[PDB]
RNA sequence: UUGCGUUGAUAAAAGUAUUGUUUUUGUACUCUAGAAGCUACAAAGAUAAGGCUUCAUGCCGAAAUCAACACCGGUGUU
DNA sequence: AATACTTTTATCAACGCAA
């Protein structure tokens, strides 16, 4: 992909989105910030494009999908061909576009192979935060030992207090009743 | 001199891309070499004519070492000398026959051309096979348009430049097009930044106008190519008045004279600047534009 | 009130337009386009025709891979060895074996490099000189000759022998290399069965197959505009059949052929006209009794009158001599064939096997016209041939050229020009976009690409200057076409305006002054 | 301005043939069965970058057309 | 990327017969 100053934002906005602390993330093995160097992260002091190839490839593998991260460069090359996208939204609106749109293609195309399922994150810590996100799988596309191919990854902002119901045609019913709700 | 003027523009986009002439190339040192080049090889196609002596003599009161022969076949070149010598391939010709090579015994093979180190690789298209040893080109690539671009954070314009052989007919459905990621390669090569704003697309015969910002001036050209492809943003122009631009002729302040050739090749990335595009009527009525659109067009 | 004047160049045109009451400038203009160079088309023509040759080729080899993949003889074509001489092989298996992948060598070298065929001048001399070698032998066997006699076998290069010095090259007729891979085919069905009659059918097909120049590219489901298959789904039988003119006064009709009875009826109506007994006498008498000629027609007219040919104003002259007058030629030369005659049929009938004839210069298309134009006609086999041999045999005659008219207004027409003395252009005056200007006589009317290419890009200044402004009264145009098409748009308009026919635009400026 | 009979110039479109350039390979020539890839000859592949479906006497790719934008062949403005 | 052949259709000129 291309690694400039709007990676860093999308790094900022899902870092904010999946960790509740920000120390559960910045002291990750492979990460491993310290309190002042994090503080020059984050506030605009350090350039990312000097930075190590492997801290920064470590973000984004703990941030993103496999899958997803081919769609952060689809992204990127549709955005810097257009004025429009790029004088009016920052880049990770527009990514959360580009995701809702395969979404929407992959629940009008072939509707009965859609799973999915609750996501477990890994703090710095090696205790886990149970339900962190939502992940969608094509059921079609399985490597083997539970991995897919195709799988992206959300997170809902409903605002009642009812979870998303257990089975395929529950959790697909719920998924396609709240497509305002996700992100 | 209020007379309005009214060109015709160029905008065909599937033209000769290239020579239909396969060159070949190889990897020498020749001249000024510290290192080995890639080297564009040419052909004497006869030297028994009158065109290929005085080619021969040509290239040997140049240089002596262009030739392949001086290289790979030296003692053979020490017999093609001793007729220099002493007379001049016509007379070796209706005398003795044919020009045999070096041999133990009269049974070589007869020579009747002979290969050199032509030039040096420019704008090519590398068309090289698959169980090949050096590289195959074709020569010849024009020019087609041009995209300027402009950011803010440095405050100057940026110039693109697209050939006729950029585009292609494409895999699924035979359309006449350029992708997006190929067009992203040809803008990261021309050392536009990825962050900058489209503003218009130019053609031949497409009327420019170049105003200042401290001194306000304001010139007319016509836009030719996109020149010089080794510096950046380089753009030949033409009068809007007249033909030619002959002389060491001064334009505006910031630009400065045309050189003595009479050829305008223009740097216009700098800072200072500002470009407009003039769409005129066929009555010769200007109508100023600042943007064209949202994006350039790249589907045919 | 206004006046409009244009100076038209080459690739430029300087345009101004004034008052005339006051004489100040209203408009003045320069406009610039690049000339109409035939150069272009002229490369663009020639790479198409070469791209469609080289492509042929190609196809040829795809197709012997084909037939020889189908039959079974080999498998895979991977294995075949590249550094076979193919001449060898070619000669050899006249008389011998050859072993099923030299066999395949051997053909697919063979249809490489097949012959000219438009035989059946040092250029000809040397092909003829050629043919009086291969008279003999086989191509196959000259080539290997002169490979291991010469060394060199390809090009044109010349070769001093004992006491002379001949130029060779490589061109034979289709007719040998047909003849020798028959010859080949033959003795290796003689010694392997697998290359049946249809496997050698098929070979000569590849071999010998030719398109033909009235057919085009394109195929029955390829839908070519540059052949007969059309792209609006028919089919044309000889595609220069839509490219035949138009009438003189009606132009939406084809024109007749020179060579029937209507255009010979009025040509000989028109030079006799400048009374009907006496028309209608020499006309039968032409018709029907033969050993006809000029000086005969001048000695019958001096014959029925009886009295010396004086009085003569309606004669031509050639350089040569004088006595220019029509006859029925076509007519009495197609009385002698030995299939019935053509007095006693239809004049319908005898028009369309005159423009069957005119048109279609060779067999297939002579005969499939005949076959397929004349609906539930049943024509016999016999007389096809004799009317192919006959057009054979008068090929300066019968290839004259198409008639100026067609055949709905010359049967409005042949009646009513017996019973008066009248003249063609007298009788036939006798017998009689909403606001902008049209592209249509601009289009058509083409003398050169530079004049049409300067007259249009002008007349659209002109229409987009009567837009703006307004009405007009003067133009002027530094020819006749352009006159009376802007004099009949403004007579149609109701509009009385007279049409009359930097340095570009002064000198535009200054003819509108004056 | 219109028709007929001669002969010059041109334009548009179609069907073929032989080379030319270039890549690999073989044979000769050269230096010690190996090497150099010059100089010849012969096969086979490519011949503007590429692309299509109908599976074949398969097909297309170097010309001309031209100021843009909005509302019913027309209509308004920078 | 050039040189050899074959064929069709159409249009301008100019040399005459007529209007």
């Amino acid at each position: 992909m291309k690694i400039n100053d709007d990676i860093k934002e999308l790094i900022l906005e899902y870092m904010s989105r999946y960790f509740k602390f920000e120390n559960d993330f910045y002291k990750l093995p492979g990460i491993k910030f310290t309190d002042a160097n994090w503080q020059k992260f984050k506030n605009g002091g350090t350039d990312i494009e000097k930075m190590g190839a492997a801290r920064v490839n470590a973000m984004l593998d703990c941030l993103f999908d496999d899958f997803e991260l081919a769609m952060i460069g689809k992204a990127q090359t549709n955005y810097y061909n257009d004025n429009s996208l790029k004088m009016n939204m920052p880049f990770y609106t527009y990514y959360d576009m580009f995701k809702k749109q395969q979404l929407l293609k992959w629940l009008k195309n072939n509707r009965d192979d859609v799973i999915g399922g609750t996501g477990r994150m890994y703090t710095a810590s090696g205790n886990y935060i149970a339900n962190a996100y939502l992940e969608v799988a094509l059921e079609s596309s399985s490597l083997g030992s539970g991995s897919y191919m195709l799988q992206m990854r959300f997170k809902d902002y409903s605002k009642g207090q009812e979870p998303i119901p257990s089975g395929r045609q529950n959790r697909l019913e719920w998924i396609e009743n709240n497509l305002e709700n996700i992100r | 001199d209020s007379i309005l003027f009214s060109y015709q523009v160029d905008s065909k986009f599937n033209r000769k891309i290239s020579d239909a002439t396969i060159y070949a190339t190889r990897q020498a040192k020749v001249g000024k070499d510290k290192a080995d080049e890639t080297y564009v090889l040419g052909k004497i196609k006869d030297i028994y004519t009158q065109d290929g002596y005085d080619a021969f003599m040509k290239i040997y009161k140049k240089d002596k070492s262009k030739f392949l022969m001086y290289r790979h076949d030296p003692q053979t070149f020490e017999k093609v000398i001793e007729p220099i010598l002493e007379n001049p391939f016509l007379k070796y010709k209706e005398e003795h026959g044919y020009i045999r090579k070096y041999s133990k015994k009269g049974n070589g093979p007869e020579i009747k051309s002979l290969k050199y180190y032509d030039s040096k690789l420019g704008n090519h298209i590398d068309i090289t096979p698959k169980d090949s040893n050096n590289k195959v080109v074709l020569q010849s690539v024009s020019p087609w348009r041009a995209d300027v671009y402009f950011n803010k954070t440095t405050g100057k314009y940026e110039i693109l430049g697209l050939k006729y052989a950029d585009l292609q007919f494409e895999k699924g459905t035979g359309t006449y097009k350029i992708s997006q990621e190929k067009y992203n390669d040809i803008k990261k090569k021309e050392g536009v930044d990825s962050d900058s704003e489209f503003k218009f697309t130019l053609y031949k015969n497409d009327l420019l106008l170049v105003k200042d910002t401290e001194t306000k001036e304001q010139q007319l050209f016509r836009f030719l190519s996109r020149t010089m492809p080794k510096q950046k943003h380089y753009v030949e122009l033409k009068p809007y008045d007249k033909q030619k631009f002959e002389g060491g002729e001064a334009l505006i302040k910031v630009l400065g004279n045309v050189a003595n050739s009479g050829q305008c090749k223009k740097g216009l990335g700098k800072s200072n600047i500002s470009i407009y595009k003039v769409r005129t009527d066929v009555l010769g009525n200007q109508h100023i534009i600042k943007n064209e659109g949202d994006k350039p067009k790249l589907d045919f | 009130d206004l006046v409009l004047g244009l100076d038209i160049g080459i690739g430029s045109v300087g345009v101004g337009i004034l008052n005339k009451v006051t004489g100040e400038i209203i408009h003045k203009n320069s406009r610039i386009f690049p000339a109409a160079q035939a150069e272009n088309n002229l490369v663009r023509r020639t790479n198409r025709q070469g791209r469609r040759l080289t492509r042929r080729k190609k196809h040829r080899r795809v197709r012997l891979n084909r037939l020889f993949e189908e039959s079974g003889l080999i498998t895979d074509f991977t294995k075949i060895s590249i550094n076979l001489n193919p001449y060898q092989l070619r000669v050899k298996g006249l008389t011998d074996e050859l072993s099923n992948e030299e066999l395949f060598i051997a053909l697919k070298n063979m249809v490489k490099h097949r012959g000219i065929s438009y035989l059946d001048g040092d250029y000809a001399q040397i092909v003829k000189e050629n043919s009086k070698q291969l008279e003999t032998k086989t191509p196959g066997q000259i080539q290997l000759e002169r490979y291991q006699t010469y060394g060199q076998l390809r090009g044109d290069f010349t070769v001093e022998k004992d006491g002379k010095k001949h130029r060779l090259i490589n061109v034979f007729p289709t007719s040998a290399y047909r003849s020798e891979a028959l010859r080949i085919l033959q003795t290796q069905q003689e010694f392997n069965p697998q290359i049946t009659d249809e496997f050698i059918n098929r070979y000569l097909e590849i071999l010998t197959g030719k398109r033909k120049y009235y057919h085009g590219p394109g195929n029955e489901k390829s839908r070519t505009d540059y052949g007969r298959y059309r792209t609006s789904g028919e089919t044309l039988d000889n595609i220069f059949g839509i490219l035949i003119g138009k009438c003189t006064f009606y132009p939406d009709e084809f024109r007749a052929a020179k060579a029937s009875y209507t255009a010979q009826e009025f040509n000989l109506l028109n030079d006799l006209n400048n009374s009907k007994e006496q028309k209608n006498q020499i006309i039968n008498y032409v018709k029907n009794e033969k050993a006809m000629g000029p000086a005969k027609l001048f000695k019958y007219i001096a014959k029925l009158l009886s009295c010396d040919v004086a009085d003569i104003k309606g004669y031509r002259i050639d350089k040569s001599g004088k006595a220019e007058i029509h006859t029925f030629e076509a007519y009495r030369k197609m009385k002698t064939l030995e299939t019935l005659d053509i007095e006693q049929m239809d004049r319908e009938t005898l028009d369309k096997l005159a423009y069957v004839l005119t048109l279609n210069t060779e067999r297939e298309g002579i005969q499939e016209a005949l076959e397929h134009e004349f609906a539930d006609g049943s024509f016999s086999q016999k007389q096809v041939d004799e009317l192919v041999q006959f057009r054979k045999a008068n090929s300066s005659i019968f290839g004259k050229g198409w008639h100026n008219f067609s055949v709905k207004l010359m049967m409005e027409l042949i009646p009513e020009l017996y019973e008066t003395s009248e003249e063609q252009m007298t009788i036939l005056t006798r017998l009689g976009k909403t606001k902008y200007i049209d592209e249509k006589l601009l289009t058509e009317e083409i003398y050169n690409p530079v004049v049409a290419k300067s007259v249009r890009q002008a007349i659209k200044i002109v229409n987009a200057a009567i837009k703006e402004y307004g009405d007009f009264d003067n133009i002027v145009i530094e020819s006749r076409v352009v006159l009376n098409a802007l004099q009949e748009h403004f007579r149609a308009h109701k509009i009385d305006t007279k049409v009359s026919v930097h340095h570009h635009a002064v000198d535009a400026l200054i003819i509108a002054a004056s």
